[PDB]
RNA sequence: CUCGAUGUCGGCUCGUCGCAUCCUGGGGCUGAAGAAGGUCCCAAGGGUUGGGCUGUUCGCCCAUUAAAGCGGCACGCGAGCUGGGUUCAGAACGUCGUGAGACAGUUCGGUCUCUAUCCGCCACGGGCGCAGGAGGCUUGAGGGGGGCUCUUCCUAGUACGAGAGGACCGGAAGGGACGCACCUCUGGUUUCCCAGCUGUCCCUCCAGGGGCAUAAGCUGGGUAGCCAUGUGCGGAAGGGAUAACCGCUGAAAGCAUCUAAGCGGGAAGCCCGCCCCAAGAUGAGGCCUCCCACGGCGUCAAGCCGGUAAGGACCCGGGAAGACCACCCGGUGGAUGGGCCGGGGGUGUAAGCGCCGCGAGGCGUUGAGCCGACCGGUCCCAAUCGUCCGAGGUCUUGACC
RNA sequence: GCGAAUGCCGGCAUGAGUAACGAUAAAGAGGGUGAGAAUCCCUCUCGCCGUAAGCCCAAGGGUUCCUACGCAAUGGUCGUC
RNA sequence: ACCGUGAGGGAAAGGUGAAAAGAACCCCGGGAGGGGAGUGAAAUAGAGCCUGAAACCGUGGGCUUACAAGCAGUCACGGCC
């Protein structure tokens, strides 16, 4: 039923694409360890803050 | 609580204790014949003789079934619903009446004959 | 419809209760149980209040928590194993904990929850 | 603090006991004396006697539809604290369990098994 | 005739018979934060706040804005035009006294993203012999040639809960001189435990 | 124009200008006593019910009412329903036609598709800017919202009067339909909150439970939140200018006239005063506070780096704010969530043992047992730890120290 | 010796990273294997059938059935199945 | 090949290099595929791998852009480079 007409062609895939844009992953050192994780989670290595019991097998 | 076409009890000379409203009387907008209110209706119920007949009046809103929330915070809801046929004046048109006391009628008043008339344990 | 809300659920409730349960079983057995952010959050609150009668102690609160999780076994192992240690303590019996990383093809943040030690 | 507090409070102020009656009941009918009055400040212990009906609960509270048969049903609920009322005296039953709105009363009775409750 | 506050909860009151019901409001201490005083600010009134929101974390500026004529650890501020300032701190309490007649408002309680069903009245279509959109919908929204489209601006769906109000009159109703509280009897403007205010006109007829 | 196509009735749903104004007021007029009428000029502000039968818009009838107006936009509305209608084959009769088949004469049924591109509307954010860099309080040009109306009573039963009947003027009370908030009251839901119940497979036989009997199997009730049928409020005064219509002082018409002169009166109407938007009004920002001028290279260096947490951002924990989003308060020197705890309102005396009963159950301990959002304590759990970006402050003219 | 014929054949964009994943009979946990497993393997919770989604004969299909390896393709993604 | 019940319908796909000398071995990787080394006259001649242009999609540089309504453009001029 309602196919539009055409395409402002670049201008729009783009101006709309565009708005869109994307971003990475905000990050911090690790909470014992090397390198960094995320605001609250353990990880593969320094598994903790208090008590790792993670990392390894 | 309320209604337009309705089906509602009376008791009056009533030639049938039943009728069928149009509207209520009140400001063109009807929309609820109210508690304690008047309105414009029709018999529906039959009357062996009487002198009613199968007309239509004016009559006056007694008991209902949802809300009687008085000023005062005094409460009740009927599980009936009725009125007195009015002839026109407003004065009322029988000898008797089947139901109690409660002011919000009398809050009315203009029907105290209403108010002596049916007064007791119906 | 909805504005002020409490409790926060998905699926359907029978499912809800569901798994609330099975999953708060598996956990009693292993102390330490891995799921999604929510399916801790709530589990949490679930297997918290489960616990306490566990501790609660008696032939009624047993009565109570197997009426729920329906096995002696487990039962026991815990209304008489553990729910004492904590008995004592003070509520929130347990610890929930978000791991750096997703299930597949979706990207569900997930994390690991305990028998708070 | 907040509500409950504050709040508590005021009404506490003016509703007070609501004259230590505390004679609930279950839905006794029961008969009491309302100020209800108009008329030349006619106020009288006006007196109905009702099957009651539950209850609204709190500072402001009410002993509700007493259901009576006077022409046919008909049933008055009442504001408790409200000065409204004087006399509240209890006549009838506190008898009988299912929790109110068991209108099953005006329902469809039968003074009969209405009795026999 | 202004009092600044956060309120509780509408609930039932009595009078010289029945009774009905005021609100909750309460107004711990407005106190003149700063003033406009026309050659400052032509539209003079009187700018304060009312409370104490945890001092440990206290923005610098504000604590100096503050400075100024100093007062203390809240974060409740706001103002009013053409209200003299008999103080240098004022409370509620007196402020206003009860047999008053008052005018209040606030916060609009926040409902949420509905169409012509919410939004507004007529609550849209029908229901029985259309329910290809069942029972009730959006309305008409213009015409071929006649404007050639869709009109500008008339009711429509969204937000439509998140917003601030005002309740025109109300009354005094009681006051509670001690914890600055009041019972207004008013329309309970916006949510209960949040951001509301007193002030009062009415040089009119009856 | 339109046919490589513009979906025509009626009806919904949502309407939006017009006035030759129905109701509303202001009006000069009367064959105006009062009253109520009828007659024109001014004024669209708001208002401009329910049924009945008919596919009918029309219309006639029922009952009201202040009134229950005419009409503009393809007789507005199918990319928004509906589709009775008329406008596909049937079959129907009446009607024609030698009949084929026909009749805008009837009659019974007869497949409205629609995953928005533009402009347009309603809302919500990411920009980048209103030449220091910042957190918070504002005043609005001007934009939007509501401006209705009825009935009772006092002055009054006096002004009028033959009488029956009833005024300006002005003042009270109540209601109608409508708009704005909001739960206390009343009330509706409450998908799990409480209670009873049948059947069935499992737990471990008993009782004492569990799923399934929809996405709760069935019932009887149920906060809080959302919500009327429930509750507060509004439609104001009041100020200024005007319409019709009335006068004032006054000539030109050496008397006279509201008249070009200059003055005043004067409608619910207009501007304002009522609420709610808003300097991306780059033609403000106004005010309060506070950070202070780093480093290294061709300069009107308004270019590249660490810089102040002055601030704020991120992420975390929460929020009747909420699709996202932004909005908003908190992040462990804190109650933020959940847990627990007490407390309101819930179900309606538990699980067990005790007691009368062949029994069915009854009664007692139990007005207990279990309790989701409600008021509030309490770090028991989890808000750790950290990261980034974010002034140095243009040129020119005048003013003061 | 060619825009142009809603032309012809073959590329290529556009909606658009919205519509949509084939049934509202539900999943969840633990261990396991792996280069990687929401999406394979074992195992413990729970729902749906059951007179059918259950067995069987015949029809039509015709490879496949198994065992070992393997996934780049194919499953409307995933995937060591 | 494939569509169709049968009749019948009825495509696409040619050109790596002079000749295989066409890819040892080392380096990331599950692989693929990517970096080196040797082929070689070239490998931007590398297995669909001659010549391989148009559409459309990418990465980088100059100019350009947030008080703006114009299919286009384009005549003048100034600022950039």
């Amino acid at each position: 039923h309602p196919v539009p007409k055409k395409k402002t062609s670049k201008a729009r895939r783009d101006a709309r694409r565009s708005h869109h844009a994307l971003t990475p992953p905000t990050l911090v050192p690790c909470p014992e360890c090397k390198a960094m994780k995320p605001p609250h989670t353990v990880c593969p290595e320094c598994g903790y803050y208090a008590g790792r019991k993670v990392l390894e097998v | 609580m309320i209604q337009p076409q309705t089906y509602l009890e009376v008791a009056d000379n009533t030639g049938a204790r039943k009728i069928m409203c149009i509207r209520v009387l009140k400001g063109s907008n009807a929309k609820y014949a109210t508690v304690g209110d008047v309105i414009v209706a029709s018999v529906k119920e039959a009357i062996p003789r009487g002198a009613v007949k199968e007309g239509d009046v004016v009559k006056a809103v007694v008991v209902r079934t949802k809300k009687e929330v008085k000023r005062p915070d005094g409460s009740a809801i009927r599980f009936d619903d009725n009125a007195a046929v009015i002839i026109n004046n407003q004065l009322e048109p029988r000898g008797t009446r089947v139901f109690g006391p409660v002011a919000r009628e009398l809050r009315e008043k203009g029907f105290m004959k209403i108010v002596s008339l049916a007064p007791e344990v119906l | 419809r909805h504005l002020k809300s409490g409790r926060k659920l998905n699926r359907h409730s029978s499912h809800r209760l569901a798994l609330y349960r099975n999953q708060a079983k598996s956990l009693l057995t292993h102390g330490r149980i891995t799921t999604t952010v929510p399916k801790a959050k709530e589990l949490r609150g679930f297997v918290d209040h489960l616990i306490h009668l566990a501790k609660r102690g008696d032939l009624h609160a047993r009565r109570l928590v197997l009426r729920d999780l329906q096995d002696v076994k487990l039962v026991r192992k815990l209304f008489d194993e553990i729910a004492p240690r904590y008995r004592d303590r003070q509520g929130g019996y347990t610890r929930v904990l978000k791991l750096a990383e997703r299930r597949r093809g979706d990207g569900a943040p997930l994390a690991l929850v305990e028998l708070v030690e | 603090m907040n509500r409950g507090a504050l709040i508590k409070l005021v009404e506490s102020r003016y509703v007070r006991t609501d004259l230590p009656e505390f004679r609930p009941g279950d839905t006794v009918r029961v008969s009491y004396k309302v100020k209800e009055g108009n008329r030349t400040r006619i106020q009288d212990f006006e007196g109905i006697v009702i099957r009651i009906r539950r209850n609204g609960f709190n500072t402001t509270f009410t002993v509700r539809k007493v259901s009576y048969g006077v022409g046919v049903e008909r049933i008055f609920p009442l504001h408790s604290p409200l000065i409204q009322k004087i006399d509240i005296v209890q006549r009838g039953r506190a008898r009988r369990a299912k929790l109110y709105f068991i209108r099953n009363l005006s329902d469809r009775e039968i003074r009969r098994k209405l009795r026999a409750d | 005739m202004k009092g600044i506050l956060g309120v509780k909860v509408g609930m039932t009151r009595i009078f010289r018979d029945d009774r009905a019901v005021p609100v909750t409001v309460i107004l711990a201490g407005p106190c003149p934060v700063v003033q406009r005083r026309t050659p400052e600010k032509d539209g003079y009134t009187a700018v304060q706040l009312g409370f104490l929101p945890q001092n440990p974390k206290r923005v610098n500026r504000p604590l100096k804005g503050h400075f100024a004529k100093a007062g203390v650890e809240p974060v409740r501020i706001l103002r009013e035009i053409r209200d003299f300032n008999p103080e240098g701190d004022t409370v509620t309490v007196e402020i206003f006294k009860p047999g008053e007649r008052v005018d209040v408002t606030g916060t609009s309680k926040g409902r949420g993203f509905a169409g012509v069903m919410k939004r507004w009245n007529f609550a849209g279509g029908p229901d029985s012999h259309g329910a290809h959109k069942i029972h009730r919908h959006p309305g008409s929204i213009g015409n071929r040639k006649t404007p050639g489209r869709v009109y500008k601006g008339k009711k429509m769906a969204g937000h439509y809960g998140a917003e601030r109000v005002t309740v025109m009159n109300l009354e005094v109703v009681d006051v509670i001189p001690e914890e600055n509280l009041l019972l207004v009897k008013g329309a309970v403007p916006g949510p209960n435990g949040g951001l509301v205010i007193v002030r009062e006109t009415k040089k009119a007829a009856k």
